[PDB]
Formats: structure tokens, sequence, C-alpha cells
């Protein structure tokens, strides 16, 4: 598993300090970007900086809003990482991990990379005690009222084992 | 002086889009009906969430505009130069024209001085680049379908009133 860390995708740093979470974290919260996908590092970081450039500038946040995204080249790129609360997930950003993957998934699925990437990530974040053992993973959908994850992402993550409706 | 789609942070299209039959003889000015703008990330804003308006409410392929004018003078591309838009609900008039669509409400607030120059500039680009008919017809789309109260934008339509391609 590769984690592109901000500075290795070209990002900025934060505005200023962010809030840190209560680790272990027992929620996960997965999006999309709802913009174009990417298949190579060099493409998918061109997106991810709009995504950055979007939540700090347009909507006036202090880093780009995920705790991770996940490309359609199977990398990883850090957001604001393990250990901060993110600005993803309205009412639900403190406790949670927010995973967005890169793309627009309302009729088409993610590939397969990037669903091996995300589910590693996901046993990463176990395996060092940032998530909890026992965590519930959650479509954006489910606590927002939005799209995302795109119904193709959803229908899939609705079968993964950590999935709750509660 | 273009932004484009990937750096407003477009959804790609639904559906493929049909190809306009160029040059158009048509342009056809329109509001967002949605607030103003003064900078590129403001606008990107404005652009990215009336692209899901349209596709999630008005149940539209893609922004409903073939190029977007902003505040800051920037002009945002939508479906572009050679895919059909889908301003007027009307495929007679949506398959002969190209539409651009002014960020905000203008009733009676006026357009910047920005948007009007860079109008000039986006339809001679048209022209030069056989998209427009160098006779082209440029109109309100208030005046096409009077009773559609969502076209209506006096202050914006005023603003062309005397330009020679204005109908
Ligand atoms: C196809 C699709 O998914 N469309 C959806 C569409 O998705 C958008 C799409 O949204 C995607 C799916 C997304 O993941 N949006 C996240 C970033 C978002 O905006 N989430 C908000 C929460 C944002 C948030 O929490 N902000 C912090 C900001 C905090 C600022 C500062 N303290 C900091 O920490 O930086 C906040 O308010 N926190 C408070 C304190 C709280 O938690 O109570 C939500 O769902 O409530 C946007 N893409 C990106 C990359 O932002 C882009 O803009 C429009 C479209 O494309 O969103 C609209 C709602 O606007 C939905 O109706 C559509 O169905
Ligand atoms: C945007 O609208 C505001 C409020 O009407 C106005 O004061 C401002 O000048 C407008 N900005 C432009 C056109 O750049
Ligand atoms: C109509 O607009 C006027 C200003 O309101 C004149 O400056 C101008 O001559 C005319 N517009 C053009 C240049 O076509």
């Amino acid at each position: 598993m590769v984690i592109l860390k901000v500075a290795e995708w070209g990002g900025r740093p934060a505005k200023r300090m962010l809030d840190a979470q209560q680790l272990p974290i027992n929620r996960v919260v997965i999006s999309h970007t709802a913009a174009e996908g990417c298949e190579s590092r060099e493409v998918c970081s061109a997106r991810v900086n709009v995504v950055q450039s979007f939540h700090m500038d347009s909507w006036g946040w202090d880093h780009i809003g995920y705790n991770f995204l996940v490309g359609g080249d199977g990398r990883v790129y850090e957001g604001r990482g393990w250990d901060y609360v993110g600005a993803h997930t309205k009412g639900y950003n403190r406790g949670s991990i927010g995973i967005s993957f890169i793309g627009t998934f309302t009729t088409r699925k993610p590939n397969e990379r990037q669903l091996e990437a995300c589910q590693l990530l996901l046993q990463e974040g176990v395996r060092l005690k940032k998530l909890t053992t026992n965590y519930r993973l959650y479509g954006h959908r489910q606590l927002s009222a939005t799209e995302s994850p795109g119904e193709e992402l959803y229908k899939i993550i609705k079968k993964w084992p950590h999935w709750s409706h509660e | 002086d273009f932004v484009e789609r990937q750096q407003w942070l477009a959804q790609p299209p639904q559906k493929e889009i049909p190809d306009l039959e160029l040059p158009v003889g048509l342009v056809i000015a329109l509001p967002t009906n949605s607030e103003n703008c003064s900078t590129q990330a403001i606008c990107v804003l404005r652009v990215r969430l009336l692209q899901t308006y349209d596709i999630e409410s008005s149940q539209k392929c893609d922004i409903a505009y073939n190029f977007l004018i902003g505040g800051d003078g920037n002009v945002y591309v939508g479906r572009g130069w050679n895919k059909m838009g889908a301003h007027m609900n009307n495929i007679n008039y949506d398959s002969q024209s190209l539409s651009f669509a002014y960020i905000g409400s203008f009733k009676t607030i006026q357009p910047s001085a920005k948007q009007l120059s860079v109008t000039r500039l986006l339809l001679e680009r048209g022209v030069k680049l056989g998209k427009i008919a160098p006779s082209y017809r440029f109109t309100a789309s208030s005046k096409l379908m009077p009773s559609v109260t969502d076209f209506k934008a006096d202050a914006l339509y005023a603003s062309f009133a005397n330009w020679t391609h204005w109908s």
C-alpha cells in the first residue's frame, strides 16, 4: 500500500492547527469527490489539488476536508490523516474517518485497484489502532442529504462486513 | 481566462450529449439566478453547485449551458463549443444555439464591466473558431420565451441593447 503525504502530492499545509481526534475511532464515512476519476499518480495528484482548492478557497475551510482519498491508480492520497477532525460529514466529523473515492460512482463502479487500496487502508487503520477492531462503516448518504458516495459505490460498501445502518 | 471543467470540479456527464451542427447563427444570454461571484474561487463554487442543481433537480445530463461568465470576468467551460446545451428546454432552440449564462441574478443589478467585456472576446473567439456564424444574432432568452419567469434579467439584457449583433 502506498499512502502519499500532502507534500508528496504537492498540496498545501493547513491554514491553522486542526483539532485532534480521540483515538481509536470507530466510525468511517465513505464519500466520492463527484468529479472526474484518474488512473495515474500525475492525474490523481491533479484531481486532489483541485479538491483542496475547492475546500480551502471556495468553501474557505482550513485544509482539504477528507482524512484520506483513494485514487483510481490504487494509491491513497493523505488529507488530514488519522489524527485530526475532518470537514467531510457535517455533525459526524468528530469521531470519524472520512475517505473519499476520487471520481463519480453514480452509475460506474470504482475500479479493482481503488477498492483494493481502500480495503488495505482500513486494515492499516485497525492495525495501527487508529480505528477500533469493530468500527462501523457508512456511506456519506446515510449521514447527510446527498448522492455521495454514488449508487454503485454504495451498493458495494453495503456488502462490506463493517457496514452499519445504525 | 478560460476555466476548464476540471478546474471547477465538474462531474462527468451522465450520458452522451449530442453534438451541435456548426456554426450556430444564434447565441442566447441567460441569468443563472444564483448568487454572483467576484473571484475565481467563489465563481468555481457557483458553477459546481449549479451543475449539481442542473443534474439532480433539473434532471439534465450536465450543466445546462455552453459557457458561464463570472463577475471576475472569467469564462467557465460548461458543455463547450461543440455540444448541445439544455438552456431553453426546447430542442428547436437548443439544437441551433449556444448559451452564455451570466453568474448571478440581474433583474435590477447590472453585470460587471468584466462580464460584458469578456463576452465580446468570447463571441469573437467563437467566430474565429467556426462555432458562431459571422452574421450571428445575440439575444435574450426572455425575448425568445417571454412567459418564462426564470429567464427574466432586465439589467443584464439592457447592457447588450446597443450591440450591433443584439436582437
Ligand atoms: C453526485 C453527488 O454526490 N452529488 C452531491 C453533491 O456533491 C458535491 C461534492 O460533495 C462531495 C460528495 C463531498 O464529499 N462533499 C463533502 C466535502 C461535504 O461538502 N460535506 C458536507 C460537510 C462539510 C463539513 O463538515 N464542513 C465543516 C467545515 C469546517 C471548517 C473548519 N473548521 C475546518 O475544519 O476546516 C463543518 O461544517 N463542520 C461543522 C463544525 C460540523 O461538523 O458540524 C456535508 O455532507 O455535510 C463536491 N465535491 C467535493 C470534492 O467537495 C462538489 O460540489 C458539489 C458536488 O461536487 O453535494 C450535494 C450537496 O451540496 C448533494 O446534494 C449531491 O447529491
Ligand atoms: C455581486 O452582488 C453584490 C450584491 O448585489 C454586488 O454588490 C457586487 O458588486 C456583485 N459583484 C460583482 C458583480 O462582481
Ligand atoms: C453603447 O454603450 C455605450 C455606453 O453605455 C457606448 O459607450 C458604446 O458606444 C455602445 N456600445 C458599443 C461599443 O457597442
